[PDB]
RNA sequence: AGCACAGUCUUAACGAUGGAUGUCUUGGUUCCUACAGCGAUGAAGGCCGCAGCAAAAUGCGAUACGCAAUGAAAAUUGCAGUGACUGAAUCAUCAGAAUGCUGAAUGUAAACUACACCAAUUCCCUGGGAAUAGUGGUACUCCUACAGAAAA
RNA sequence: UUGUGUUGAAGCGAAAUACGUGAGUUUUCGUGGAACAUCUCCCUAGUGCAGAUCUUGGUGGAAGUAGCAACUAUUCAAAUGAGAACUUUGAAGACUGAAGUGGAGAAGGGUUUCUUGUCAACUGUGAUUGAACAAGAGUUAGCCGCUCCUAAGGGAUAGCU
RNA sequence: UAAAGCUAAAUAUAUGUAGGAGACCGAUAGCAAACAAGUACCGUGAGGGAAAGAUGAAAUAGUACUCAGGAAUGAGCAAU
RNA sequence: UGAUGUUAGGAGGGCAAAUCCGCCGAAUUUAAGCAUAUAAUUAAGCGGAAGAAAAGAAAAUAACUAUGAUUCC
């Protein structure tokens, strides 16, 4: 759970490196979720939500 | 109103207002009356509702019992004490719903939050 | 004779005249005159007509979702400048 | 027939997809009453009109 | 243990079927007051999508039942989960950012996810590196300026 | 203006040693569960139903009646099941007779396809069956097609009205 | 003092949006629509177009247990 | 002088109509029949704008001891 104004120091690089991870990180629990392993689909919803503030940050 | 023209006196509006009242207008609604020992030690007559209050029973069924608030319902317009309890048909034990205005608290509790509220109302 | 003017004519009825119409979603798009019944596609206007209140009230400004004009509202009052946000803390 | 287009089949695809009962779980909700969905369709009964 | 013929019609008492009556109302209707357009910087309408479990209506757009910021301010809850112990759970406001394919629809087409020509294109660090077949432009009529050619 | 009501309103059912020529008014018991009058005198109207082949809704006698008739035809034994003339297996007797209820395509339909489960309604008799209901699956192309060419024709550009 | 031109106010508003009110209607009434209503459904098409509100103060009281029955369902010395 | 120009900078196109501006244009009906008349310079059709639009500073009345752009009651 990552907070905007945390964000706002950054250089562009490593906020693409951040997003990158972030998406990587997503797709794992997507694949996971395709198998039945029900245990952690509840954290999809943060990992969209931090995607989105990365993302808001770098497009300002 | 009484005398100024531009707010309402309809029974069908602000009925509907109360019905469909926002989150943060319900918690103003929610609102009990001080015991005289805290009407002088604080200028306020009436606060709103927080958790963990503790309250007087005044009216009802349960009238003269006490106790510790231990949850508030802002879409049923209820609040739950700590010792009074019901059966279900199963067995299972519930929290009769009692609502604020039938119910004066004796003790609060204060925070960072209050007293930038009671200041003022003082 | 057996394909009579009734049942026995009813089921030579496989054919279209009509498809679905690009631009507004009816089937109402005449395959072979290449034009809409309901809107008037090939055309540039709408084709809506006067003897029809009914009609004229179907699909109108209000009965869809006023993507861009609804956040448009409210701007009359507040008018502020653009570019502007409140001031921080 | 069996021969399509792509926005024909996408269109069937989707009309198949809201054939579908409310869910178990939703009537549990309290602040609902939506027992049955309303607009249900059989194949054989009622035709979609493409 | 025993005694009333059967059918048809009339009256009472208790029921079945049906939804009238009375009471209720987050709805309608009329009048009075005030403000008033939107669009090539791509509108109104159409289609396709988005939730952990999700059909409709409601809300949103590849950042997709919601992001940032500002005002309040502890919880939201069907399970599972997330929350200070106040840019965080929720409500309101809404000025920044973002806003799929279409549609006047405007490269050529259209019961096609069909086919062109022109410029290769985008990103990171401060001249070096990296990535991607991806991105932008090209309707018609008209006005001001300009360019040369051609006619007199 | 001046009154009734959780010590029970309106409404509804059955009634009355009751009043009135009459339209009606008044009261008892039962049910019911929240409001109801004014006759002291006035104002006001979308103000009084047996009918209109009247409108909308509900319900009868006919009546356990008409009827459940094309397509040659069924029988024995077993399994399953709460329950088998019309589910499955084996044995008989028969039909379609290549111009076939045999194979493969177009128009049209849109998941009816497959596996599993399974009976509230439907499958005009039964039904354990099913194209019904529920959960999950299944459609792979340089060589089969579209996409390209032109036809009878359609829409356009210049100009003209 | 024709054959050229511009110009506020006093006037209108069965549309859109917001606000207030009535000797108005009360679910066969009032807008077609008090509810997932221009919806379900009908027509090749232009178009046509409904029905459907009320448990209880509280389900954070929505029916536990036993017996009979294959089950539905019924009964109770049992229950809100 | 005309054509030409993916030359630089710009404009028009579509939606919505209760009130507003221009064109086009009926019949039902009434006359106890019906053809001029009426319905009506109306309904339907086609174009164009604003918070209002249109009109508007005398080639105007009057005939008086004279008034004095437009609009509306
Ligand atoms: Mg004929
Ligand atoms: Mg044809
Ligand atoms: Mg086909
Ligand atoms: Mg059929
Ligand atoms: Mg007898
Ligand atoms: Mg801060
Ligand atoms: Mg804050
Ligand atoms: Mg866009
Ligand atoms: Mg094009
Ligand atoms: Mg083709
Ligand atoms: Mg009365
Ligand atoms: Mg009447
Ligand atoms: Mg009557
Ligand atoms: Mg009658
Ligand atoms: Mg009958
Ligand atoms: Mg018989
Ligand atoms: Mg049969
Ligand atoms: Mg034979
Ligand atoms: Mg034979
Ligand atoms: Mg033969
Ligand atoms: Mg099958
Ligand atoms: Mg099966
Ligand atoms: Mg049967
Ligand atoms: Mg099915
Ligand atoms: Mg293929
Ligand atoms: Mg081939
Ligand atoms: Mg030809
Ligand atoms: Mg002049
Ligand atoms: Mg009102
Ligand atoms: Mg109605
Ligand atoms: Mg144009
Ligand atoms: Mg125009
Ligand atoms: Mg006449
Ligand atoms: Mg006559
Ligand atoms: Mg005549
Ligand atoms: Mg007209
Ligand atoms: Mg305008
Ligand atoms: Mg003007
Ligand atoms: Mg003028
Ligand atoms: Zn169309």
């Amino acid at each position: 759970n990552v907070k905007a104004y945390e964000l706002r120091t950054l250089k562009k690089k490593e906020l693409l490196d951040k997003l990158d991870e972030l998406k990587k990180e997503l797709s794992g629990l997507r694949i996971s979720k395709a198998l039945g392993n029900s245990a952690k689909n509840s954290k999809i919803h943060g990992v969209r939500k931090n995607v989105a503030r990365v993302l808001t940050v770098y497009n300002q | 109103m009484k005398f100024n023209k531009q707010k309402s006196s309809s029974r069908r509006k602000m009925r509907k207002a109360h019905f469909t009242a926002p989150a943060g207008l319900r918690r103003k609604i929610m609102s009990s009356k001080l015991s005289k020992e805290l009407r002088l030690k604080y200028k306020t007559r009436s606060l709103p509702v927080r958790k963990d209050d503790e309250v007087l029973i005044c009216r009802g069924h349960n009238h003269g019992r006490e106790g510790k608030v231990v949850k508030i319902n802002r879409k049923r317009y209820k609040i739950y004490v700590e010792r009074v309890t019901r059966e279900k048909v199963n067995g299972e034990s519930t929290f009769i719903g009692i609502h604020p205005s039938n119910v004066v608290l004796t003790k609060l509790k204060v925070d960072k939050n209050r007293k930038k509220i009671l200041d003022r109302k003082a | 004779g057996k394909a009579g003017k009734g049942t026995g004519s009813f089921g030579k009825r496989n054919g279209k005249t009509h498809f679905l119409c690009l631009r507004c979603g009816k089937r109402s798009y005449h395959l072979q005159k290449k034009k809409c019944a309901s809107c008037g596609y090939p055309s540039a206007k709408k084709r809506r007509f006067n003897w029809s209140v009914k009609a004229k009230r179907r699909n109108t400004t209000g009965t869809g979702r006023c993507r861009y004009i609804k956040t448009l509202r409210r701007k009359l009052k507040n008018k502020f400048t653009e570019g502007s946000t409140p001031k921080p803390k | 027939g069996s021969i399509k287009r792509f926005r024909l089949k996408q269109r069937l695809g989707k009309c198949r997809r809201q054939n579908r009962p409310v869910p178990h779980w939703y009537r549990l909700k309290k602040d609902t009453k939506i027992r049955y969905n309303t607009k249900r369709r059989h194949w054989r009964r009622t035709k979609l009109g493409l």
